[PDB]
């Protein structure tokens, strides 16, 4: 009635992916910034999909 | 379907292997008679050939009927062939390896995807026996399965130049083959041999057993030696001619030693690296079969 | 140049292990403010002699 | 018997089989491709073996 | 050279090196000292180097041979000079 | 697949990974046809990230 299993699946997917980006080592400073930004982007996606 | 005789398919006059020479169709044996040798200080010693990999490469879904005889014979003796492994259709032979497959290997040397009218073909049992080994030509190039390109040639030397005594001993001096010759002799020989229906020789080599196989080996030693000869000229470090009082003797130095040369030259066919790999693989398989 | 060689060879940053010792990255790299929320600290400010 | 090669001997043969490509085979036509540039020049690896 | 200056300097340098690694609990492992030292030597600019940065674990190994095979496959290279 | 040239150096490259994951969700079938061609790309992503 409230839960939607597709959107929930994409929650687990994007959470996996965000903890993936989080674990990703970077060399350049700019990469470190984009790494932090993609997580927010992922969060936006997840709300869009829901 | 052509029935295999009690001897191999090779007993049939339809499959006779003959190089043109002295204005006739000489049998390979009568050409090999002209061969003569100059032993050098250096020595060939035959190491045991590694057992071929069990793996049969996949005959990937191919709609067409591969011309495999042309592909092998040109890969081994063809004057202009190159990059023989990138197309990699030798794998297709494995299609024939299965029991009760719908594929047939025609006497044309084509691997038909299905039996077809007015196209005579070798008995599927025998072709299964042959494909079971020679489909591994398909994995000539895969890094895991490449054959030695150096030591295997000693066997070639021993099987060609090697006297019965040297062959018993397993070691022979590195020889320098020579024969009185007409112009462009090695090239015409390499084509006369490229034209051979060698699949008969191989299918019989792989399907026969016992006294029939032994009779096959004695009957065809010179055929095998001739293929070995064209190949040895493809790998020989150089091929000079000598003046000999109004005659000219062709001279390949040396038998049994792969120079690994890939540069083209007018005298003989040349192996690009892929041909070297393919030939080494073919030698591995054919020699492994030649000893049983 | 020389003091800098030594220092940045020790590491541009450091983190604090549960034992509380500072462990330096051992690597040259520019700071970005992203890291400010992380477990990482700029190494100039460690005050570790 | 295999036949005698026509170049082996001095007679002239005025009928011969010339192989020739059909319309489907074509060679020497200019060929199109999607070239795609590296995303950032600094990231490119000149070096490794 | 006086032994005191030699020792003080060499100690200082030795302390200066900091090879990338990730300590683990497994008793079978060893660090691939050559490749990690080499990655330090080029400041991890070379592709084997940036491998060593983003995956220090790649240097740890049990089978001695796969210590290099993992690098050759991760990088796709036929060799490393 | 319409082949993608992705080195996967920066974190943002994860977009392409999601671009496939979403493709596998919205279109499981078509994904199943082109999936090997996807694997050629994901292998670069793995060799570079893991």
């Amino acid at each position: 009635t409230v839960t939607n299993e597709f959107a929930s699946r994409f929650r687990t997917i994007v959470a996996t992916l965000a903890n993936v980006v989080n674990e990703r080592a970077v060399q350049d400073d700019m990469q470190k910034a984009t790494r932090s930004c993609t997580k927010q982007w992922l969060r936006h996606l997840e709300t869009q999909f829901d | 379907m052509l029935q295999q005789p009690t001897g191999g398919y090779t007993t049939l006059e339809q499959f006779a292997f003959t190089i043109r020479n002295d204005g006739t169709n000489a049998t390979p044996t009568q050409f090999l008679q002209l061969l003569s040798y100059e032993a050098t200080e250096n020595e060939l010693v035959k190491k045991t050939i590694p057992t071929p990999e069990t793996h049969l490469p996949s005959a990937r879904n191919v709609p067409g009927n591969v011309y495999i005889e042309d592909a092998i014979t040109q890969a081994l003796f063809g004057i202009s062939a190159q990059n023989v492994n990138a197309h990699g259709y030798f794998s297709r032979l494995s299609a024939l390896a299965l029991p009760n497959t719908s594929a047939r290997l025609g006497l044309d040397g084509v691997i038909y995807n299905s039996e077809t009218i007015n196209i005579p073909f070798y008995d599927p049992a025998a072709v299964a026996n042959f494909a079971a080994t020679y489909a591994k030509l398909g994995n000539a190039s895969t890094p895991r399965y490449r054959a030695d390109m150096i030591d295997i040639y000693a066997h070639v030397g021993l099987e060609l130049a090697g006297t019965d005594a040297e062959r018993a001993a397993g070691v022979m001096p590195v020889k320098r083959a020579k024969f009185d010759s007409w112009e462009g002799s090695l090239i015409s020989l390499s084509r006369d041999v490229v034209n051979w229906k060698i699949l008969a020789f191989l299918i019989d080599l792989c399907s026969l057993e016992g006294e029939a196989l032994r009779a096959f080996k004695t009957r065809n030693r010179d055929v095998f030696r001739m293929m070995l000869f064209i190949m040895s000229t493809a790998v020989a470090a150089n091929v000079v001619n000598r003046k000999v009082t109004k005659r000219v003797d062709r001279v390949l130095e040396y038998i049994g030693v792969n120079s690994m040369r890939t540069a083209g030259r007018t005298a003989t066919i040349t192996y690009d690296l892929s041909r070297h790999e393919f030939a080494a693989k073919f030698l591995q398989l054919t020699f492994t079969r030649w000893n049983a | 140049p020389v003091e800098y060689g030594i220092f940045v060879q020790r590491g541009a940053t450091y983190t604090i292990n549960a034992a509380g010792e500072f462990e330096f990255s051992g690597r040259n790299e520019k700071w970005d403010q992203a890291l400010y929320l992380s477990e990482h600290f700029p190494a100039l400010f460690s005050d570790v002699p | 018997q295999v036949g005698i090669p026509k170049l082996e001997v001095d007679h002239i043969s005025f009928s011969n089989v010339v192989s020739m490509m059909t319309a489907n085979i074509r060679t020497g036509d200019d060929m199109a491709v999607e070239r795609v540039n590296p995303d950032d020049v600094r990231a490119i690896n000149i070096r490794n073996a | 050279i006086p032994a005191d200056e030699l020792i003080d300097n060499l100690h200082s340098w030795m302390r200066s090196v900091h090879l990338l690694h990730v300590r683990s609990e497994d008793n079978t492992l060893r660090y691939n000292w050559m490749l990690g030292v080499y990655a330090r030597s080029t400041n991890y600019t070379t592709p084997v180097g940036q491998l060593v940065v983003n995956a220090p674990a790649i240097l740890n190994y049990s089978n001695p041979q796969d210590a290099f095979n993992s690098v050759f496959v991760a990088l796709g290279i036929d060799y490393i000079d | 697949l319409k082949k993608i040239a992705e080195s996967f150096e920066d974190p943002s490259s994860i977009v392409v990974v999601l671009e496939f994951i979403l493709f596998a969700l919205f279109f499981p079938t078509e994904f199943n046809r082109i999936k090997g061609d996807i694997q050629n790309v994901l292998l670069l992503f793995f060799s570079r990230w893991y």
